[PDB]
């Protein structure tokens, strides 16, 4: 049939980013590091007495 | 150090001192001399007396905790030992458990061992045992509450106090908290409602002495501004803040300079769990263990991950730590996996991280000290707000730097930028710990169970708050304020004129007109041309520190955009500095002048200086200009120019000259002109005022001053003791009833309903919108997957950036569910409750819903990782949240039949419990 909506209404645009679905995530665990690691431990490498302590 | 007791005594009691106390036997003893205060506090358990010990946390308060356990497992008594938060408890049951044996656990996670001697359980826990009149209760002699204290969290803080209120007057206390400055008034409140003694044990002992450094962010070192001895050094202090004011990779230096100087085991505090990652990266460069510990702690840690299977052990949180750990690097937040957060705190004890990065609760667990602390900042959003760190939080935390055995003393660094003003940073330092007020508040779950039993009352609760006894103990003090002042005004009211309104009304009209010139003259457009070296110019910094007339040495465009005043430094010569001011400090661009620079007093010495200033600083510019010396810096030209302001002084002792802002320096733009004239429309008008030219004068103001003064401390008074009245908190519960009449939860007799009796034992979510929920039917029809998705919406209390997009099976209920929360928010509304509508609904989040139905249909932990920005440990700690509140569930269908809401909550554990959501704990 059509591929297709006829839709002229407005939808009240969503407050946060849209998350992933379950259709879009496989269970491949080395994927988390791009896709939830960044900026964290398991991110991915660039590799892909005395007044006064001196700091010295 | 020393020791200070005092003891609450209830009306005509016969009391012994405590001193004079002899225990005819241990209870358990320890293989160390205690220390008197602990010696004092274990006479008291001895005689069966409750008491508050207030003191450190490495003071040894647990010896005192100790005590009782012994003494009542050696009586065949029952005795429970609270604490704050779950996490704490597991730590405290398995330390327990290895000494005593007869220890047990009961937390909203967990049960353990229930019938034992000893049970260590949450205050929650607690509270929910007591209305549920648990038959544990009628065996229990003591009851240990570790840091008691927290009973001041405005949130959390009632379970506390709810909790006390409702023990047996049988049962005895030890209270173990922080130093806190009113433990009297704590003593006295459980003398009172318990109608027993109450001692208080309080020290300010440290067994290790704590060093306060201060670190200048992009500064070459660290300051010391407390030493051992607790002595403040001030001008180690003013360098200190100096050096920031004239000026992410500093942390890399400073750890490197801990470790070369031997200072570690170092904690590096940060507020948010990417702070705490971030760091450890910059430092997994460097290397902090031998081969042999690699070996060792590796061990430990393939031991821990053992029971997790092969799935869960590939996940790169688990694999890519090791590497972290292996160098001596470690990591702690509410965000990592529970089985990460507990080897870790093991790996940490046995000395095998050098570095711990971790968010600030770290600092509350058990026995996990280091030898050095670093406070990334002290800043912390309470969510939605920024808090400077409490100086009592600052003391707690910097607590954790010295360990008894090994260390002559903890080194406390606290990061600073630019946004740090002295005397915050001051008050932390020198921190003084916060009383202990009550932060009760009614609660629905609290009402109606109180109404659900038969000898209570919310009434009675109110009755015996400690927030009603630090009123009833306030109130009188602040009557007497307010009659000190009353007496005074009443007295004082003796003005002789109403001549003397007209006189202030002109007064401050010409101030402020005569400021409004000064915005004008002093702004850069007019001023700048008349600045020329020599000029005189009367100095005022912050319009607070009077330095009278100076002399213009040069000035120039501020280089970092500023107001048009701050974006000229003139540099001024004074004579009328503070002797002791450290001006060596001053830098030639820096307005911001050194703590410490101030103005001479009536009977102070002064020298010259050189001071930047910007043109807010002028409040006036005279017609005169010194000679200047032509090197400013050298020997006595300072000085010289000191002498001859002293000459012009002496040429004008009724004030030097001004320049005319019209007639000189051409200002003559309409709107200045008839400023001018306003100006000179008062002063006339003024001269007609029969007060300006008598004797009366200053007799008669500051007559006027003084009632206006006393009448605005009386209004403000009067005020606090209006808020301080059990009224307040009775209309809270009138209006609260009104509600659970309105929504059918109790009679408007006051007489619990069948919905009543449901949301009674509801205390992980929101009982009413949960019960309203449950009553309407919306679980009737749904699948359990998707009632647990629609009970994440009650267990999830984090904040995160995505939201999913919900298809019809989720969005529906949620919607159904925020139709009825808005039916209670209206229902709220209708009974004066400050609530906000809107805020209500949303604040039942949902943005977990297609990770819960998800999980529930059989996916991976690493899909529903990557369906979230939510952090893992943040996952699996809603999803614990998520089982208790179902089995509380499963609890209240059991208890009115419906057998078939039940076996749907049943169910639904079935589907969470399972996998990486299951995994115990490694301290169980
Ligand atoms: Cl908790
Ligand atoms: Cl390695």
């Amino acid at each position: 049939t059509a591929p297709f909506v006829v839709d002229t209404a407005p939808t009240t645009p969503p407050d946060k980013l849209v998350a992933p679905s379950i259709e879009e995530v496989n269970s491949n665990p080395n994927e988390l590091r791009a896709l939830r690691g960044q900026g964290r431990y398991f991110g991915v490498s660039d590799d892909d007495n005395d007044d006064f302590i001196s700091l010295s | 150090h020393q020791v200070r007791h005092q003891v609450a005594l209830p009306p005509n009691y016969d009391y012994t001192p405590i001193a004079e106390h002899k225990r005819v036997n241990e209870a358990r003893t320890y293989p160390f001399t205690l220390d008197p205060f602990q010696d004092t506090a274990i006479s008291c358990i001895d005689r069966g007396e409750s008491v508050l010990v207030s003191a450190h946390t490495s003071a040894g308060k647990t010896v005192v905790a100790e005590y009782a356990i012994a003494q009542s497992l050696k009586n065949k008594q029952r005795v429970i030992y609270t604490s704050p938060i779950k996490a704490l408890s597991n730590q405290k049951y398995r330390e327990l458990l290895a000494e005593f044996g007869d220890v047990g656990l009961m937390t909203g996670d967990i049960t353990i061992n229930p019938d034992a001697g000893c049970l260590v359980m949450t205050t929650e826990i607690l509270r929910s045992m007591l209305y549920r009149g648990s038959e544990v209760m009628r065996e229990v002699a003591w009851v240990i509450f570790d840091e008691v204290h927290y009973m001041r969290d405005k949130e959390r803080g009632v379970v506390w106090e709810e909790t006390i209120i409702l023990l047996p007057d049988k049962v005895r206390y030890v209270f173990l908290s922080a130093t806190i400055p009113n433990a009297m008034e704590f003593a006295e409140w459980i003398c009172k409602i318990h109608s027993q003694p109450c001692h208080i044990v309080y020290t300010n002992f440290r067994p290790t002495p704590l060093q306060h450094y201060l670190f200048p962010a992009h500064g070459d070192g660290i300051y010391l501004v407390v030493d051992e001895k607790s002595t403040f050094r001030e001008e180690n202090f003013q360098k200190a803040m100096a050096s920031i004011s004239n000026q992410k990779g500093d942390i890399y230096k400073i750890v490197k300079m801990i470790w070369k100087k031997k200072y570690n085991p170092v904690i590096v505090f940060s507020f948010s769990k990417r702070d705490c990652e971030e760091l450890a990266l910059k430092m997994s460069k460097l290397d902090f263990n031998s081969d042999d510990e690699k070996e060792a702690l590796t061990k430990i840690f393939n031991n821990a991950i053992a029971l997790l299977p092969e799935t869960d052990r590939e996940l790169p949180q688990i694999k890519h730590i090791l590497p972290l750990l292996r160098r001596g690097i470690g990591i702690h937040h509410s965000g990592l996996l529970p089985i990460l957060k507990e080897v870790i705190e093991i790996l940490f004890q046995e000395g095998f991280l050098k570095v711990l990065f971790a968010t600030e609760t770290f600092s509350i667990g058990l026995n996990m000290p280091a030898k050095t602390v670093v406070f990334t900042s002290v800043r912390k959003w309470d969510g939605q707000q920024f808090r400077w760190v409490s100086g009592g939080e600052y003391i707690q935390m910097s607590g954790r730097a010295g360990r008894r055995g090994l260390d002559d003393r903890g080194i406390v660094i606290m990061m600073i930028d630019e946004k740090m003003e002295p005397q915050v940073a001051k008050g932390m330092v020198k921190g003084q710990a916060d009383r202990l007020d009550s932060a009760f508040h009614l609660g629905y779950n609290m009402i109606l169970n109180l109404m659900r039993v038969e000898g209570i009352s919310p009434e009675f609760m109110l009755e015996h708050s400690f927030f009603q006894f630090q009123n009833v103990i306030s109130v009188p003090v602040m009557e007497k304020k307010l009659a000190e002042l009353k007496k005074d005004f009443d007295g004082i009211e003796v003005e002789d004129e109403e001549n003397v309104k007209e006189y202030h009304e002109i007064e401050q009209a010409i101030k402020g007109y005569r400021e409004d010139v000064r915005q004008v003259v002093t702004h850069p457009a007019n001023a700048l041309s008349f600045l020329q070296p020599g000029r005189l110019v009367e100095i005022s910094v912050n319009g607070k520190d009077n330095y009278g007339w100076g002399a213009v040495v040069d000035f120039a465009k501020r280089i970092n955009v500023y107001t048009d005043h701050e974006s000229y430094i003139v540099n001024v010569v004074v004579n009328t500095m503070y002797i002791d001011s450290p001006v060596n400090l001053l830098k030639p661009f820096n307005p911001t002048l050194p703590e410490g620079i101030r103005p001479a007093e009536e009977g102070e010495k002064s020298i010259c200086a050189v001071i930047p200033i910007t043109l807010d600083s002028i409040k006036s510019i005279g017609n005169l200009r010194l000679y200047m010396p032509k090197d400013i810096r050298a020997s006595g030209q300072k000085e010289t120019v000191g002498k001859s302001l002293r000459e012009v002084n002496r040429r004008f002792p009724d004030g030097i000259p001004v320049l005319d802002p019209v007639k000189n320096m051409k200002i003559e733009d309409e709107d200045f002109l008839k400023l001018m004239k306003k100006i000179d429309v008062l002063n006339t008008k003024l001269s007609s005022n029969p007060l300006t030219n008598s004797m009366r004068l200053e007799e008669l103001y500051g007559k006027y001053s003084r009632k206006h003064d006393l009448h605005e401390d009386m209004k403000q008074l009067k005020r606090k003791i209006s808020e301080s009245q059990a009224v307040i908190q009775l209309d809270d519960l009138r209006r609260r009833k009104r509600v659970l009449r309105r929504l059918g939860f109790c009679t408007p007799n006051d007489i619990i309903e069948l919905k009543g009796r449901v949301a009674c034992e509801i205390s992980s979510g929101d009982e009413l919108l949960l019960t309203e929920l449950i009553f309407n039917g919306n679980f009737n029809e749904l699948k359990p997957e998707q009632a647990a998705a629609l009970l994440s919406c009650f267990a999830f209390q984090e904040r995160c950036k995505e939201a999913p997009r919900l298809k019809p099976e989720l969005a529906e209920p949620l919607k159904a569910m925020r139709e009825i929360a808005a039916k209670i928010a209206k229902i709220m509304k209708d009974s004066k409750i400050e609530v906000v509508e809107k805020d209500y609904v949303e604040s039942f989040r949902h943005e977990l819903m297609e990770v819960v139905y998800e999980w529930c249909r059989g996916a991976t932990f690493t899909q529903i990782c990557k369906m979230t920005d939510v952090y893992e440990g943040s996952l699996i700690r809603m999803f614990k949240r998520l089982e208790e509140l179902v089995k509380e569930l499963v609890d209240v269908a059991n208890t009115i039949g419906n057998s078939s809401l039940k076996e749907k909550m049943e169910a639904v554990l079935k589907l969470i419990h399972r996998d990486i959501v299951s995994a115990g704990s490694l301290y169980l």
